[PDB]
């Protein structure tokens, strides 16, 4: 039939993708949270003797630089990885620039408005 | 200098991330303050990882799904 | 326009007859009923405008699925509202991206007719098979079996 | 918001919002005083008559175009022109509306940097750009190399451009455009007779030009046929009677662009500044650039022009390359189907000069990084 | 798994998986920045073109070498080079591959620790050594013996083994190659009326002497013969048309290979630097030598050359020895096939750098043990 029904399937589609998405991302949000609460150990700080804090800061001060070390190697690895995933994106438009530009649509003048002057109000969609 | 500046920035991040760091002069207050300190900051980079980890993930679904494009363009 | 138009596709029949009244209003003389580049230049002129017959014949070709160049009732409804341009931008490209990388749950950088038959099953709206194939059609333009990014954005072109 | 894609040309002003496929409003450019005393009392008669009303009155008026050369010469009429343009035609006040006019090569640095003041202090506008006349007419090409010969009304210029990069040694930038062949059919027309002196009469000059004259293929075969047979003799209605027949000038009139020695310009005519302007292009890009001439402006509209050019190029140029002239339909408006292209782009959206940095650096922003 | 076998050379870069027959991707090792301005907006133009994608943007480019004589003068461009290979034409990660570099003899230290420290510390290999050129093109035919000529683009080495037993005294490295070649045949062709100098038309006058030039057998005869009768002059056509008849310059380009005094040069030509090279081995494996004398490397493609070489040493060598010249007809991919082979032997598995010995020594490690 007509593509109205058509873009109604197409538009519900769109809708139902969306909530998936969001559903999706959701669940990831509390998935993360559950497992970084898992990662690090949690913290046990009573009834510790005073040097034995102190050596427990500092086992806790060396187990903080091997994580600013890991994290920091792999910042550096998702960096690598973002420059070139932009030199892909720059390689797609490279391929896919030239003359396949979106055009804009005003090549009709204000219709309404000139009904409405030469009809009065009998026009009323718009 | 690159190379050497990734070493040094890393180096600095060991120093920079972890400041000059003194337990002894500090009280049982203090000290697990301190301690709690390292643990979230630890926590926040697990956080940041597995941010990275997805990100990641993206990056390589959409370089697949770009290299598909690219050879279809031809 | 086009958002007015579905809205008042909810009324009878007989607003098709009220517009048919409103046209002889501005250019009383109509005898087919359907919206000739002749007619609609007629009634652009006397409301003093002038778009041009290769407008309105590209208007007439995207809408043509039979290739008759001309409307039935409810096609001549549709010609007449495509006389003015609302859906502006398409939506948004970032988000229909986003759900077309949803959409590839294999991750095989294409969406292949099952996948689409799964997400027109999750969507449950009363389709038919007959609605999926139009769809294929005009998604799948090489007939690959799959979805091109680009023809992807074609086949949601114009697509709020 | 949307953006003004005005175009201020030389003999007719091009104006629209963004985005569409045809100049909202287009007008000639002429701002023409009153010349004769005035009796009837109350009348309402004004002082000025600005755009295409001073061409109804124009019996009564001395008209005077503002723009030369595609320089500026007469700045407060310009600017009743912009002012005519933004209130009367497009009905919008330009505090809401960033504009993007569009200016010719190699043009003097005051007239640029006077355009943006103007534009940043009396209209007020949000933010203003300034673009080359021709990057547009091949922007409306949907290419991205060629070399573009844009033979307005006021200057005809050929900036050759390869991949996106403009080659700034290689502007051809020649003066003879549709005026001087309007003042060179006005001078010839009077060979039978017919004496158009006033100011006014120019206007019916030029449409006799539009109307009737056509490029010949070559010259002196159609100036042996004229000169025997009377198949060209085509006749035209003055606007009160008195028929006049053209006879050759109709094709000695736009045969002044191949050989410009007629209104005595030494230069070489548009057939030959294009094969110069494409040799002084690098040797391993002259192969696209003449496969991909194109044309644009009004004055190349001439019944038979893409013919003529091809055929002299093909003279000139090497045997083996393939000399192809693109001459879309459109070629009147392709400057402004051009400009609204690139104002409806989201990469482009970031080099507007906003008014902030006018205000840090002054007129002299232009010359800058915003080009 | 598999092994890289690179090889950087200076003009095509040469690469592909251990075991095959021929290279992978060969493609010139050219970087070009753009030089022009570029005017269309959102074009997506990069900031330099590497390889073969420079081959056909270079009419708006400046391309230039990374690798001068063998040695490399620009790091940055040579780790670009090295990068674009990888990913993209092989698009393989180099973390899970071995490699296996070439390098020239008698090459600066610098250089050969430079290179492992890039490949260790940037693309972070498993694993990678550097082998003389010439040795590898002793493996590809199939030899143990024998005096190989490698005469590449970048610089001339005639490296003598018997028996598998390098000789370290008797290796010859001249500096003359192909590029000075495609200098001094642009230098030449002004003699008619040609004038190349752009960075880009050294390209096409490189592509000249591939298509035309031909090594004389006899200097004098073929200078008397060229300049009497017209049997000679073929014409070749430019990127453009406008076709160039090449005379005497057919032959006098490829001769300053045996008379370097052409551009200059003191030393002595290719057929008398080889019969010094055989003089310095000791007296009971000359005769091997002699016959088992081996062309390789790009430059001795040229149609003519394996025997007016042999000619050549013939004069030279004594009468009653052998003198064969071995010119196998993948003569130009003859270091890459040797290297593949190399790269595919058992015995050989065990002498690669592994990436904990370069922890423990440094880049230093290269010159020690794992040569
Ligand atoms: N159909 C036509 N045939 C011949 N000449 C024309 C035609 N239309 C316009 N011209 C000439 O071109 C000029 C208009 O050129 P135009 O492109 O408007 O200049 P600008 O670049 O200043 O906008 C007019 O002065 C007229 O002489
Ligand atoms: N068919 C040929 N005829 C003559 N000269 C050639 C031919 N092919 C390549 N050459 C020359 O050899 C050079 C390529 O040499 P090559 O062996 O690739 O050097 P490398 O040792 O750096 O790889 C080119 O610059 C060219 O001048
Ligand atoms: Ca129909
Ligand atoms: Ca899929
Ligand atoms: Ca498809
Ligand atoms: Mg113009
Ligand atoms: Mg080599």
């Amino acid at each position: 039939i007509s593509a109205s029904r058509k873009l109604q399937l197409k538009t519900l589609m769109l809708q139902i993708a969306k909530q998936e998405m969001e559903r999706e991302a959701e669940e990831r949000r509390g998935e993360k949270g559950r497992v970084l609460r898992t990662r690090c150990q949690p913290l046990e700080l009573d009834g510790l003797g005073f040097e034995e804090l102190q050596d427990l800061c500092r086992q806790l001060h060396a187990r903080v630089d091997k994580v600013d070390e890991e994290r920091y190697d792999v910042e550096a690895k998702v960096t690598k990885n973002i420059t070139e995933i932009a030199d892909l994106t720059q390689k797609i438009y490279d391929l896919r620039g030239k003359f396949k530009r979106p055009t804009l649509r005003r090549v009709r003048i204000s219709a309404d408005a000139m009904m409405q002057a030469l009809l009065g109000t009998r026009a009323k969609e718009s | 200098g690159k190379r050497q500046t990734e070493r040094e920035k890393k180096k600095k991040i060991l120093a920079e991330r972890r400041k000059v760091l003194a337990i002894d002069h500090l009280n049982e207050d203090q000290l697990r303050e301190k301690a709690k300190e390292l643990w979230q900051s630890i926590y926040n980079l697990e956080a940041e990882k597995f941010d990275l980890q997805e990100k990641f993930k993206q990056q390589k679904y959409e370089i697949n799904v770009l290299r598909n494009r690219i050879n279809d363009n031809q | 326009d086009d958002i007015y138009k579905a809205a008042v596709e909810q009324l009878t029949e007989e607003q098709k007859n009220e517009f048919k009244a409103a046209f002889d209003i501005f250019v009383l003389g109509a005898e087919d009923g359907c919206i000739s580049t002749k007619e609609l230049g007629k009634v652009m002129r006397m409301l003093g405008q002038n778009p041009t017959p290769e407008e309105l014949q590209e208007m007439i070709d995207e809408v043509d699925e039979d290739g008759s160049g001309t409307v039935d009732f409810d096609e001549f409804l549709v010609m007449m509202v495509r006389c003015m341009k609302d859906d502006s931008k398409g939506k948004s490209e970032e988000e229909l991206s986003d759900l077309f990388r949803m959409f590839d749950k294999n991750a095989d950088g294409y969406i292949d007719l099952d996948e689409l038959k799964m997400m027109l099953q999750a969507t449950g709206e009363t389709i038919t098979e007959d609605d999926i194939e139009e769809l294929m059609k005009d998604g799948d333009k090489n007939n690959d079996g799959r979805i091109d990014y680009d023809e992807f954005l074609e086949f949601m072109k114009g697509v709020e | 918001t949307t953006a003004l894609v005005c175009d201020n040309g030389s003999g007719l002003v091009k104006a629209g919002f963004a985005g569409d496929d045809a100049p909202r409003a287009v007008f000639p450019s002429i701002v023409g005083r009153p010349r004769h005393q005035g009796v009837m009392v109350g009348m309402g008669q004004k002082d000025s008559y600005v755009g295409d009303e001073a061409q109804s009155k124009r019996g009564i008026l001395t008209l005077k175009y503002p723009i030369e050369h595609g320089i500026i010469t007469n700045w407060d009429d310009m600017e009743k022109i912009w002012h005519h343009t933004f209130y009367n035609e497009l009905r919008v006040a330009p505090e809401e509306h960033p504009t993007l006019l569009t200016e010719a090569p190699l043009n003097p640095k005051a007239n640029r940097e006077k355009m943006t003041q103007i534009m940043f202090e009396t209209f007020n506008v949000p933010a203003m750009y300034v673009a080359i006349q021709a990057v547009l007419s091949l922007y409306a090409s949907g290419r991205t190399t060629g070399i573009v010969l844009d033979s307005g009304d006021g200057v005809t210029h050929n900036v050759p451009i390869y991949e996106g990069y403009a080659l700034p040694h290689a502007i051809m930038r020649l003066d003879l455009a549709g005026r001087d062949l309007t003042d060179y059919l006005m001078k010839i027309l009077t060979e039978r007779g017919y004496s158009f002196v006033t100011t006014a009469e120019r206007e019916i000059v030029r449409d006799i030009k539009e109307k009737l004259c056509y490029v010949a293929l070559d010259f002196e075969n159609e100036m042996a046929t004229a000169a025997s047979s009377s198949s060209l003799e085509k006749s035209y209605e003055l606007p009160d009677g008195q028929v006049i027949t053209i006879g050759n000038e109709r094709f000695r009139c736009p045969e002044t662009l191949f050989q410009p020695s007629f209104i005595g310009m030494e230069s070489a005519g548009i057939h030959e500044t294009t094969y110069n302007s494409i040799m002084k292009c690098d040797i391993d890009i002259r192969k696209d650039l003449y496969a991909n001439n194109v044309l644009s402006g009004g004055t190349t509209m001439y019944p038979g022009i893409a013919d003529r050019m091809q055929k002299e190029i093909t003279a000139l140029a090497p045997s083996t390359m393939k000399i192809k002239i693109i001459a879309p339909p459109e070629r009147k408006y392709s400057v402004w189907i051009g400009g609204s292209i690139l104002a409806s782009l989201s990469t482009f959206q970031q080099m507007w000069i906003s008014k902030q940095e006018y205000d840090e650096a002054g007129p002299s922003i232009v010359h800058r990084k915003c080009f």
